[PDB]
């Protein structure tokens, strides 16, 4: 029920989140992998659908959902998990990665001894992350799948109407 | 079965906030519950530092957290303020304060070490006395 | 007077928090709360 | 609700292994959860009693 | 404050933990400052 936003400062104590918060470059306020996402997905037959078929649009808007994704990501790194219950408050990261490796199971010691070389191997692996989407074309099909299956509904019943279904014609008007 | 008949842990499950219980009441081809859940109110803002360093050894608190409020510092719940003085029995020790970062000075004050002081002035006192016969 | 107007919509407030490195926040009351919830569990039975 | 807004005890559901947080993304009808997630490197074997 | 708080002794075993070598001095001190 807050729409908080990213501070100014943008250093988490050596963490890099460059690659998922939102690029103010871009007229629309997305993410480098939110832009690589929609750009992987591919969604004139909309125009040809027109007999009695219509496509309403959604009530809430990609630059809404946009922000409120922004909005959880910059509470989930600046107060940690309770500004999911209740007042939202202010925690250091370096710290509340030791509060989670505490949930874990494994004592605080063991993260601040090797502060450097988590953070190194957490930006290897976020920049990782970008090549298997960019490469394979397979990642997406979980969603892929759907847009499909709605496309080759429509079209069936679309073209379910040229059936004659044994009248006459198929044509109103000869009959 | 998981919010009656104990306390959950899943967040936003039995009701917004920390979940302390729940009650059941019946309705028309219905069911209502009545979570019964915890919320923290207004709050006050501190300085803080992950570790301390008092010989020379790191020190990490049990279980809480080091807060200060500008002259001396505590250690504390995570949900609750409620300070007590920087103890053995609250701190447990690691390597030595050369390799973390933000790690601030201080004094750690034992327990067990007034506790012994207790009776090493009772000695210090004897033998004081003791010293002429 | 009355009358029907159209705009867009507000996500709530903005409540920008100050993040720093060496800050922190503690709460030094609570408060209690009951929550009300509603769930169906059978439709009407029928024969036909 | 789970693996976002806290640390989830319930194995193999936010991620394979143990599960430290989670970051969402939007896409065009769906969503995105990047968890990162902890896991044993190399081990070594002893006596025990 | 506390309701219903009743009557009795808390034993720390860092009692008996000195006492086991603090009495034993304490006969030594006899022993000690009486010669
Ligand atoms: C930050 O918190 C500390 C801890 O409470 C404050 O230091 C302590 O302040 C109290 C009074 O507020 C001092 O108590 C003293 O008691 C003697 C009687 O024994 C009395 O004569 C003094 O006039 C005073 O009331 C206490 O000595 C002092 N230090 C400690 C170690 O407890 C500090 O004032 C707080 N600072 C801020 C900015 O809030
Ligand atoms: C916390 O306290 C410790 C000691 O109480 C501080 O270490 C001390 O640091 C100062 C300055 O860095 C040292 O003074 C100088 O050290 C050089 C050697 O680098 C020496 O050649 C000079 O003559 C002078 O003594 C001091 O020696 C050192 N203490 C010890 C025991 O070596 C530390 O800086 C404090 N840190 C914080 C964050 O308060
Ligand atoms: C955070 O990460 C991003 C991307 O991983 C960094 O941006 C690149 O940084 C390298 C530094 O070797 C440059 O050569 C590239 O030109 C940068 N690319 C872009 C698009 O900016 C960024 O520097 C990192 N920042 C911090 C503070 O770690
Ligand atoms: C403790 O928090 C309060 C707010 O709850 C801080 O007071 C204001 O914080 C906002 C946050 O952006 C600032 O914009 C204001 O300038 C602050 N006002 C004042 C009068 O400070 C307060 O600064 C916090 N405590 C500390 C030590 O920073
Ligand atoms: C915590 O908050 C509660 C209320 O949310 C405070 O209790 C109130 O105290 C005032 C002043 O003593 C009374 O006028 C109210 O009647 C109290 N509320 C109720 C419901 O009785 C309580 O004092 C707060 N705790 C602290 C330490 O400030
Ligand atoms: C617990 O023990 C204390 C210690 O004796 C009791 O306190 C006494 O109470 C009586 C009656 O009120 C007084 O006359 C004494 O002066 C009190 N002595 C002290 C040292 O406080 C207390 O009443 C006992 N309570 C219970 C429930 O047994
Ligand atoms: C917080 O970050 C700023 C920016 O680099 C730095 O100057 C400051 O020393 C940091 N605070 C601590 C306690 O390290």
């Amino acid at each position: 029920k807050q729409i908080y936003k990213t501070p100014p400062i943008k250093y988490f104590g050596g963490f890099n989140f460059s690659q998922i918060l939102p690029d103010p470059s871009k007229p629309s306020k997305r993410s480098f992998i939110e832009d690589l996402l929609f750009n992987k997905v591919t969604l004139l037959i909309c125009a040809q659908k027109f007999k009695g078929l219509t496509v309403l649009p959604p009530l809430l808007t990609d630059e809404m959902i946009a922000q409120y994704t922004s909005a959880l990501l910059a509470g989930t790194i600046t107060s940690g998990w309770t500004f999911g219950a209740g007042a939202a408050l202010q925690i250091p990261f370096a710290m509340q990665m030791a509060y989670r490796f505490n949930g874990i199971g494994v004592t605080q010691n063991v993260l601040y001894e090797n502060q450097k070389l988590i953070a190194n191997q957490f930006n290897s692996a976020i920049g990782k992350i970008q090549d298997s989407l960019s490469s394979t074309a397979s990642a997406l099909g979980k969603l892929q799948d759907v847009v499909n299956h709605n496309a080759q509904a429509l079209n069936t019943l679309v073209k379910q109407l040229s059936s004659k279904f044994g009248a006459i014609s198929s044509v109103l008007n000869d009959i | 079965s998981e919010c009656v008949l104990g306390q959950s842990k899943r967040v936003d499950f039995c009701g917004k906030g920390y979940h302390l219980m729940s009650f059941p009441q019946s309705a028309p081809h219905g069911v209502v519950f009545l979570h019964v859940t915890y919320v923290p109110a207004q709050e006050k803002n501190f300085t803080t530092a992950p570790a301390i360093c008092h010989d020379g050894k790191a020190h990490f608190p049990r279980e809480g957290v080091f807060v200060s409020n500008g002259t001396h510092w505590f250690v504390t719940q995570r949900n609750f303020y409620e300070p007590q003085i920087i103890t053995t029995d609250n701190t447990f020790v690691s390597g030595n304060c050369d390799v973390v970062i933000g790690i601030v000075n201080n004094t750690v004050y034992d327990p067990l070490q007034p506790e012994l002081d207790s009776f090493k002035e009772e000695l210090d006192k004897y033998f004081k006395n003791h010293t002429s016969p | 007077s009355q009358s029907i107007i159209a705009y867009t919509m507000s996500l709530g407030a903005e409540n920008s928090v100050a993040y720093s490195n060496n800050s922190i926040a503690i709460p030094t009351n609570f408060t209690i709360s009951v929550t009300t919830e509603i769930l169906p569990v059978s439709m009407t039975k029928t024969s036909v």
